[PDB]
Parts: C-alpha cells; sequence; structure tokens
RNA sequence: GGGCACCACCAGGAGUGGAGCCUGCGGCUUAAUUUGACUCAACACGGGGAAACUCACCAGGUCCAGACACAAUAAGGAUUGACAGAUUGAGAGCUCUUUCUUGAUUUUGUGGGUGGUGGUGCAUGGCCGUUCUUAGUUGGUGGAGUGAUUUGUCUGCUUAAUUGCGAUAACGAACGAGACCUUAACCUACUAAAUAGGGUUGCUGGCACUUGCCGGUUGACUCUUCUUAGAGGGACUAUCGGUUUCAAGCCGAUGGAAGUUUGAGGCAAUAACAGGUCUGUGAUGCCCUUAGACGUUCUGGGCCGCACGCGCGCUACACUGACGGAGCCAGCGAGUACAACCUUGGCCGAGAGGUCUGGGUAAUCUUGUGAAACUCCGUCGUGCUGGGGAUAGAGCAUUGUAAUUAUUGCUCUUCAACGAGGAAUUCCUAGUAAGCGCAAGUCAUCAGCUUGCGUUGAUUACGUCCCUGCCCUUUGUACACACCGC
C-alpha cells in the first residue's frame, strides 16, 4: 500500500534468489539451475549430476 | 549486543478525528434538497469537494483538484 | 489483511473455480498470475483461511500450495451463494 | 500419389546412454522395414556439464572439492523420406528417458 | 627395537622468508570500521573479488508482514486513504498545517502465534574436515585363561596395502585395501558422418608455361586414416636371463601403444573428535527478543581506516634480457527470446571503446577462441640503465540509479624500492617440477583468487630411517576427563 517499498533490484546478489532456500549465498546460476551450492549437492544425483572423476 | 540509543520522541499513527452526520448539505423546504460546497466534476455526484482558502481536493481520486469554487 | 473486499471476493471465486491454489512466496510482487490482485494479499487470505480450518497449506520451494477440505468448500459456497452440484475439483467435469 | 520428400532429421538427445543406443537401433530397424534412404546414426561429441563445488557448506577445514558432472549424448538420423513415413516413425518408437525430436525442414 | 612418508630427510630443482604491490589475518583506529574460524586440520577460507543490494554493523528514518481467541468503540464511523506548500536528508502524508476521503478489512485489549545473517556447534540434525587414504577393523567356531580378555590379526622375507609367501591353536570368513568405476593412453580391425575430415573431378585464380605446383568454391562422385563415439579387443609383469627356502616377489633385456598399482583420480572400514557449521538451509532444541523490534524495510556510510606484526599471493631485481618488428601453434570450456548472452563481418576512434549489421539455443556461429611463453632479423649493451614498475597528476572511455574512499580499461606524464634476500621454512620424483598463457566459477562492472585446461618442459633420487611426523611391538605407569594427566 505504501509508495516507496522498493529499491531497483533488477540485478546483483539481491535479485538472484535460489529455488529452494531463497538465499544469496553460493548461488549456482550455471546452466539455469539457480541453486545454493549446498542444496544442489544434497540433490545433485536427482538432478542428473553424478560424480565420476 | 550493543545497547539501544534512546533519544525519546515517539510518533504514532493518528486516530483520524472521525466525524459522521457532518454539517455539510442542507434542507430548507422539506421536499427538495440544498447541496453545500459542491460535488466532483471528474467523478460523478455523491462525492463532495474539500473547501480551504483558495485550495480544493477530493478523496476518491486521492487528491486531484486545482481550480477554485 | 487490509484488503479491498472486492479483490478478496474475486480470489475466493477463483479458488472455488480451481478446487486448488498455487502461489509464490514472493511479497512485493505487483500482481498474481490468473487473478488481478496482489499475490501477497492472496497469500494472506490463504493464511487466514488456514487459521479458521478450511484450507491445507504447503510451503515447498518458494511455492505455497493450497487445497480445500469439505468444511472449507462449504464455507466458500456460503460466502459465494452457489448452492449444490458445483465446480471445484472434488469430482470430474465430464470425462477426463 | 504424394511421394514428397521433405528431408527430415531426427535428433536423439539423452543422459542414459544404453537406452539411447537401443532407441537408435530400434529406429534403424524401423527404417529398414520401411526401406528408405537415410544416413546412419551420426553421433555428436558428448557434451559434459561440470559443476565444481567446495564439498563444505561452511568453508571450514581443508579446502576439498567435488566435480559433479552430467553427460549429454546427442545423435542425428537424417532421413531422405516422406512426411507420412516420418509421422508414422514418430508415432511408433518412443521410450522413457530419451528426448525424441524431429527437425523436418532439411 | 622394527616399519612407513618429498604433508619426512637425503641428491638436486623451484622456491617462500628480503624488495614493491596485491590480498587474508591480527594489532591499533573508528559512531560502525558485522560476524564465523587460529599447530598441522584458522590466516585468496566462509565459493567472502563488500561501491548500494549483499548485510548481519553504525547514524538515522519507514513498515507490519501483531496468524488466530476473546471483549472496548460497532456506522451519532472501526479504521483505510489523502494533492498543496511549511514539514521532510526527501514530489517518506514520517507528521504536527489541513478538512476531504475509507467503509467493519480492520481496530482496543486479553489468550495465542510469527519472524529474527539474535544466542548457544559444549543442547542437536545433515554435511564437511581430521585422525587416514594411513592400513587398519571384525566376528564364527577351537584352544589359553575364574575373569576382564586373548589367540586368529605372527619370527622372518615380500608389498603401495593385515599386499602376499611362509612359519603356525588355529580353521575358514567379512569389512577396509585390492577388485570396482570414471577418465588418460592403442586400434590403417568393425559400425558412422555436406554439424568431422579427406580423395578424384567440375567451374574457377595465379604460376612455371608440357604433362606439373599452390589455391577458392559444400558444383558432382566416392572414402573413414586423422574426428567423433558406439561395440569390442588389447597387458596378464608377457617372453627370455639371472636373483630369491629356486616361494611371495623383486632386478635387467626383448617385444609391445602402454611394463611406476600402465598414468590420473571417484568412492573409501571400525571407532571417534565436545574440530567447523544453529551467517547454505521453512534442518532445528531451548533461551532471548517479539510492533518507536534483535522482524522488516529505505537512505548514507562501513567492512577497503593505518605507528606496526605474521599468512597465501603477484611483479621484479634484466643481457637465458629488454624493446621493436616479423614468424605464428593449443586444449578445457562457455554463450540469449522474454530477454538482452557470446557476439564475428563492415565503418568511426592512437586508444579503450563506439556504432550499424549479422551467425549462433550451438562438432554448424563466436572459434582454427590463429592464447601466451616461444622462434627470426634488428635497436640498448653489463650505469638503480631502454632493468623495474610503484606511488603520483591530468584527461579520454565503459558498467550501473550512484564510481570521490582512483570499480575497471585506455592516453600522456612520475619515475620509488629492489644488483637474487639473514634466522628460518614450503613444494616437488615425469609430460611431473618450474615457466607460460587460456578457461569457466563469482560477474551489471572489476583477476593478482579458484577449479580446470593445454603449451614449453628440466635438474636429482629411485635410498634411508639422521630430523619431522605417524604406525606397530616389547617394555614401565600411582594416568582412564587418559601428560593440557595425576
Ligand atoms: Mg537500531
Ligand atoms: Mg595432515
Ligand atoms: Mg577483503
Ligand atoms: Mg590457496
Ligand atoms: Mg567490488
Ligand atoms: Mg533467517
Ligand atoms: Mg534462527
Ligand atoms: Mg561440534
Ligand atoms: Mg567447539
Ligand atoms: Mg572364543
Ligand atoms: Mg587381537
Ligand atoms: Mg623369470
Ligand atoms: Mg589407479
Ligand atoms: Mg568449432
Ligand atoms: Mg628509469
Ligand atoms: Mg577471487
Ligand atoms: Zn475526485
Amino acid at each position: 500500500e505504501n509508495v516507496w517499498y522498493s529499491h531497483p533490484r533488477k540485478f546483483g546478489k539481491g535479485s538472484r534468489q535460489c529455488r529452494i532456500s531463497g538465499s544469496h549465498s553460493g548461488l549456482i546460476r550455471k546452466y539455469g539451475l539457480n541453486i545454493d551450492r549446498q542444496s544442489f549437492r544434497e540433490k545433485a544425483n536427482d538432478i542428473g549430476f553424478y560424480k565420476y572423476r | 549486543k550493543k545497547v539501544y540509543t534512546t533519544p525519546k520522541k515517539i510518533r504514532h499513527k493518528h486516530k483520524k478525528v472521525k466525524l459522521a452526520v457532518l454539517n455539510y448539505y442542507k434542507v430548507d423546504d422539506e421536499g427538495k434538497v440544498a447541496k453545500l460546497r459542491k460535488e466532483c466534476p471528474n467523478c460523478g455526484p455523491g462525492i463532495f469537494l474539500a473547501n480551504h482558502g483558495d485550495r480544493f481536493y477530493c478523496g476518491k481520486c486521492h487528491s486531484t483538484f486545482a481550480t477554485q469554487k | 489483511m487490509l484488503i479491498p473486499k472486492e479483490d478478496r471476493k474475486k480470489i475466493y471465486q477463483h479458488l472455488f473455480q480451481e478446487g486448488v491454489l498455487v502461489a509464490k512466496k514472493d511479497f512485493n510482487q505487483p500482481k498474481h498470475e490468473e487473478i488481478d490482485t496482489k499475490n501477497l494479499f492472496v497469500i494472506k487470505a490463504l493464511q487466514s483461511l488456514t487459521s479458521k480450518g478450511f484450507v491445507k497449506t504447503q510451503f515447498s520451494w518458494q511455492y505455497y500450495y493450497y487445497t480445500l477440505t469439505e468444511e472449507g468448500v462449504v464455507y466458500l459456497r456460503e460466502y459465494l451463494n452457489l448452492p449444490e452440484h458445483i465446480f471445484p475439483a472434488t469430482y470430474l467435469a465430464g470425462q477426463s | 500419389q504424394e511421394v514428397v520428400i521433405h528431408k527430415i532429421r531426427i535428433n536423439l538427445t539423452s543422459t542414459k546412454v544404453k537406452q539411447l543406443e537401443n532407441v537408435s537401433a530400434n529406429i534403424i530397424k524401423n527404417a529398414e522395414t520401411f526401406k528408405l534412404v537415410k544416413k546412419g546414426p551420426v553421433r555428436l561429441p558428448t557434451k559434459v556439464l561440470k559443476i565444481s563445488t567446495r564439498k563444505t557448506p561452511n568453508g571450514e577445514g581443508s579446502k576439498t572439492w567435488d566435480t559433479y558432472e552430467m553427460r549429454i549424448h546427442k545423435r542425428y538420423i537424417d532421413l531422405e523420406a516422406p512426411a507420412h513415413i516420418v509421422k508414422r516413425i514418430t508415432q511408433i518408437t518412443i521410450e522413457p528417458g530419451v528426448d525424441v525430436e524431429v527437425i523436418i525442414a532439411a
């Protein structure tokens, strides 16, 4: 309802949230994942990413 | 943690000074009505002007007048 | 909570039509998908509903999910007017 | 009556490799059955998606890493064949996992 | 006593420690210069290259996002809104000036939640690190003990390995190691291709001018060596020689793409640590807080300050160079349609960078990423010199809302310290070391960082327990919260 409740958050750390936590910390934005790295690690196997070498 | 600063002066949201059956409008005869101040040109009748010293506005269009009356 | 009641009504109607509701966890968003109201408002409404039973809520992956219980459905109907043999998603429309 | 050859490339992209191979084989068999002019299953370079990530959450202890990776397998089957035939092919030979896809326009 | 290891040392290399500068961390400073973590296992770590955001800190302001329960107003308004200038950092109705809107949402209380980059990792989960990638661990019988326990699990010799051979109240087993997996190497043997490369030939450019040489064109036809990447093989220490109770194995020649576990990793036991993380987490106990918040959110700073310590790092102390030309070759990658990605090709600009145009959702276009270090001919010749490039001043650019507390780039100018660095100490055994650049990661903009990549490519061992650590065995023990012990 108030007028000024928004700085321009188009880009940077503030704009890019993650899908799961909604954090701005260790954000894997490679290949359009948008996942905080820990979260990715936790799920990587389900998202097709496996450790080989 | 660090202690809070304490200047002192607090400001609260105003309670508004509510008033109803306001002294706007009148009737003299009984049958017909006599409007006081004036209605809005932009919006339809039913809404009424705010009257000040050569300064007007209305609330349905938040506040958008300029000309006197 | 401070809702222009029309918007709320619209939201309710939408919910009824659905038998379901999916929202973001995104406050500051100017307008929701489908409904022409603020997402935040919708979320608030949903929360309120949950607080008085009715709706079941899940907060997974920045997406609030919402489904109506029988009681909730009844309440919605009451709010609306619509009597009986109506939409939601408690039963199929025809063959699908 | 028609016999209008549009020249149609079937793409075949996947992660699971054996499955993809099987699919390709099936496609080839189908082609043989239908007896058409086609270039055999061309195999493109396996694009690997690498995500390097510090194993830690908190970045405390030794500085260990995990290269998580994804294998992409991309195959092409170029058919010098009609539209109807292509449609038929699309209809039969669909497996789970493999991304069957058609270009259609030479 | 006996093992093992370039996180040990030898024999050597490269170094760091000195110099300047980057960046971490102290200390001081500061409103605040947010916090976590300090032997290896803190200190270019938090993917932590902070311009706001991030952000937790400070100065200031805004907002409820106080779910729900129950009463006080319940329209003679609950509370919602509100242009105009003073107000206000301020086109924050932040309000006090105002007298118009708003219609029961609310709101005033009382139960009751909710949020918190608040606290406590010595309340926890999960994950990670470390003991340890070391070689260790276990139980079923059977034997020794009343018993805790023990033997098996070991004198020796082997091995990277509790790896094996052997000797044997132990026998056969499991886990760990190995096997396994992925990748790095071989395939003129298969299956394949105008999104990979060639051969003949058409047209076509130039040459010598005979037939021949280099080309350019997706014009035709055909091939799969290189390419990819499917299926397979291929190495098993193979053959031979010694050596060793003629065992395990090891050592040398031959062949072989490969003979260091073929190279490199991925995983990786039992038991743990009061190691780290409650600042990844709608992982969370409890406490605190809880509507002028320690919630949120704006605005301006701050993490970057400097008498000074250490820690990763870069740049150099030049002649194996510097500077000019010229030659000119990689591999990992990555890259947009709801955005604004990589961006060739053309013109403008000394540059940076602008512009028009494309091509690319990608073996197709960027891209042969014609990367550097290198190689060739010339200019300075061993002088704090043209080595070295710091601090500096100015302007030109770009990113963004915002560039001063230079973001970064470029242009001219300034030319400081430093003639190979003491005590100390790091890393290393082969395509390694070191050099060299690229590459993505973070990223609107910033690389001295990082994970990878290839290019150039050595010196010296191929041993030992001297040091250091660790492991066992035998010993001793007033220790068991276990030497930071008693
Ligand atoms: Mg405060
Ligand atoms: Mg260690
Ligand atoms: Mg810093
Ligand atoms: Mg480092
Ligand atoms: Mg910065
Ligand atoms: Mg939080
Ligand atoms: Mg918390
Ligand atoms: Mg702990
Ligand atoms: Mg602790
Ligand atoms: Mg027994
Ligand atoms: Mg024992
Ligand atoms: Mg022999
Ligand atoms: Mg190996
Ligand atoms: Mg290419
Ligand atoms: Mg000079
Ligand atoms: Mg960095
Ligand atoms: Zn009006």
